[PDB]
RNA sequence: UUUCGGGGGUACUCGAGUGGCGAACGGGUGAGUAACACGUGGGUGAUCUGCCCUGCACUUUGGGAUAAGCCUGGGAAACUGGGUCUAAUACCGAAUACACCCUGCUGGUCGCAUGGCCUGGUAGGGGAAAGCUUUUGCGGUGUGGGAUGGGCCCGCGGCCUAUCAGCUUGUUGGUGGGGUGAUGGCCUACCAAGGCGACGACGGGUAGCCGGCCUGAGAGGGUGACCGGCCACACUGGGACUGAGAUACGGCCCAGACUCCUACGGGAGGCAGCAGUGGGGAAUAUUGCACAAUGGGCGCAAGCCUGAUGCAGCGACGCCGC
């Protein structure tokens, strides 16, 4: 508020939040249709549903957006879901 | 990124400093790694102690000299050593020592007679 | 000429976890007994040895541990709350 | 600070002569003053204060820094009285009054203040410095001419120059080979009193 | 180039702007906190780590915008709407990676049980990058290993009070999920009924902890000024966001108290940074100088910033000396 560094800060934090926002939205998204999927009982639905999902949570940890170890976590959460079915 | 630094001791008239690995985001009086040596400008041919081997390991895992400790890793062939450049050849221009309190006792005791 | 592609790490000794031995006093839980440990020290001031107890909460898969039976317990990370300690082996029943 | 009034007062108080051949003190050795006949009462604490008063006004030294002294001494692996004669008997100005080149201690310490002397080489106005072994005490050689120097160096038949002293130059040089041991001190008073004062 | 009103180019240079890094350090204070906060010693087969060092592999390909600019609107102001237009190391799609991540089967080996290691083998799926500069040239991405900085758990240790004897219901344990960098009632559904307490639980009072300091022959007692380390906080109380990292002092959002501006519609602020002011008090200082030295941030660098720091001023306030 009283130092331009800061009053740029707070514009380009405000921005990088709208984008973050943007990318988990969207992997809530896709692993919320894949548990639905498997709560189903299909499974060829919801294999490629996982591999869609899987592929979109390490690119967002490529981009940042989530940690590596999280990406991982997630992606063997759905994984032995889907095995286990 | 760890950082070979000088920090400050002595009184107010008269520095005197310690060669200290420490990380850059810490104080200059604050808590040091590792002491490598000391450095008093104070002196006519400013006293320079290194500790090589330690200073070597400490360049080798990365540390960064400082522009007054860099210097001083030139001056004591370190930093030479470390590159491989010019050679290790020690530029270090040591005190002289002063006579013996005793030599000049008997200098003058003889002088006498 | 060429440096390797792969750097195996520098080997590290595994560390020593606290191991002792005590009393069980408790099995009213699942796969959870509670064992009494005794320790001897000396007063800091008037110099007598001084016994005092204490209770730890350990951890055992098929419960075979009754009431009684001196056990061996070794350390290990946060199992639960307050759980800290898995059960090695039974030295003798009673 | 220093100490600048009468001399004899102290001479008189104390019951012995400080200065070393005064004559006021011979014509009365009583205590100054209107009582000063009065008969006093006896207290082993009235004897340690007179000693120690005996010693730090021979001196001329103040209490607090006596009292550093005597921290100093006790401190030493020695035995507390004689280290702390020594300590006393280290000072430049009694090394330039035992050295024959002052009639009295104050006139030595008035010498050493004004930067009379220079010793091993760098001038030295302090008249606490302590003298070390193997130490050359020089005069400046402005100051050679002027008549405190001249009776001086023309008049050295007068107390002995200790053991642990030695002038060897015509220009009065002084050489220091080791500090003084209890022995060669040659002092009045008793060490061992300043040592009870200063223990209670 | 000129009518002296100025006009064009340049990119030496540079206001404002996009972008990167920094701003989480450094500096202050001791309100809260009787607590894994601190001291000391361990554990992590339960974990993160930007910049730095060092191996290996790369640095392919395409696209859509927008700040700025210009035109225009609203408002007292703070500030803000619309149209048009433009660039990137800004943003986004794909290829490659098979060193990495996940899953299935499978071998050997070490254990301290979950398990760990052999970059084990094998089948399937998948995960990036950015250019600039001619000069000592700087950079980008993945991955192996260092170095640094952390996180979490535990033993032991340091106050006063039963004229405070019962306390606890996510509370104690399990299972499946969720969550996290990570283990864990951290969260959740169900299940079981546990867990703590006279070796003082639960309450009440007081308190930042320590290296140290003072006293003492010592044991011990008192203390936590300077300097040094850790913690906590930044008007009061909650909350997240960005980021490698946040009690985010000089960031954001809300509520509140207070102070200020208002065209009454609405807005602004936070010295426990350095000086300084008022008040309280027995009582505690200059609205000083400099980046010359050391440390730090950005920059290839020259360089810029630094009330950190180095100095000076004031006070017998202390020690020492004259």
């Amino acid at each position: 508020a009283n130092i331009k560094s800061q009053i740029k800060r707070i514009r380009t934090n405000e921005r990088r939040r709208l984008r973050n926002q943007s990318v988990k939205s969207s992997l809530r998204t896709a692993i919320r249709g894949f548990r639905e999927a498997v709560d189903a009982g299909d499974k060829d639905k919801a294999s490629e549903l996982l591999h869609a999902t899987s592929r979109k949570l390490d690119k967002a940890a490529s981009k940042g957006v989530i940690h590596p170890n999280q990406a991982a976590n997630k992606k063997s959460a759905l994984a032995l879901a889907l095995n286990k079915l | 990124a760890v950082k070979i630094k000088l920090t400050r001791l002595g009184k107010i008239r008269n520095p005197q400093y310690r060669i200290i690995v420490a990380d850059a985001r810490t104080r200059r009086d604050g808590r040091a790694i590792e002491v490598i040596g000391r450095y008093h400008p104070k002196e006519e041919p400013s006293l320079i102690q290194i500790d090589s081997e330690r200073a070597q390991y400490w360049l080798g895992v990365g540390a960064q000299p400082t522009e007054p400790v860099l210097a001083l890793l030139k001056i004591t062939g370190d930093w030479q050593k470390f590159k491989g450049l010019p050679g290790a050849e020690g530029t270090l221009k040591v005190k002289e020592p002063k006579p013996s309190k005793l030599d000049l006792f008997n200098a003058a005791l003889a002088e006498a007679e | 000429q060429k440096g390797p592609k792969y750097t195996p790490a520098a080997e590290k000794p595994r560390g020593r976890r606290k191991t002792a031995i005590g009393y069980v006093v408790s099995d009213k839980m699942q796969k959870t007994i509670v064992v009494e440990l005794e320790d001897r020290k000396s007063h800091p001031l008037y110099g007598k040895i001084i016994r005092t107890t204490k209770k730890v909460k350990a951890h055992d898969e098929n419960g075979e541990a009754g009431i009684g039976d001196r056990v061996s317990l070794m350390e290990t990370r946060p199992l639960s709350a307050t759980k800290r300690w898995r059960l090695v082996e039974i030295l003798e029943k009673a | 600070a220093r100490y600048t009034g009468p001399a004899t007062r102290k001479s008189r108080r104390l019951g012995v002569d400080l200065v070393g051949g005064d004559q006021s003190f011979e014509k009365r050795p009583y205590p100054p003053g209107q009582h000063g006949r009065a008969r006093i009462k006896e207290s082993e604490y009235r004897q340690q204060l007179q000693e120690k008063q005996k010693a730090r006004f021979s001196y001329g030294v103040m209490e607090k820094q006596f009292r550093r002294y005597y921290e100093e001494a006790n401190r030493q692996p020695g035995k507390t009285g004689d280290n702390l004669l020594r300590i006393l008997e280290s000072r430049l100005d009694n090394v330039v009054y035992r050295a024959g080149l002052a009639r009295t201690r104050r006139m030595a310490r008035q010498l050493v203040s004004h930067g009379h002397f220079l010793v091993n080489g760098v001038k030295v106005d302090i008249p606490s410095y302590r003298v070390s072994q193997y130490d050359i005490i020089d005069v400046k050689e402005k100051s050679l001419n002027t008549l405190p120097f001249q009776i001086a160096r023309e008049t050295a038949g007068e107390r002995p120059i200790p053991s642990w002293l030695q002038v060897v130059g015509e220009r009065q040089r002084i050489l220091v080979h080791q500090l003084p041991e209890r022995a060669q001190i040659d002092v009045p008073l008793t060490e061992q009193l300043i040592v009870e004062l200063y223990s209670k």
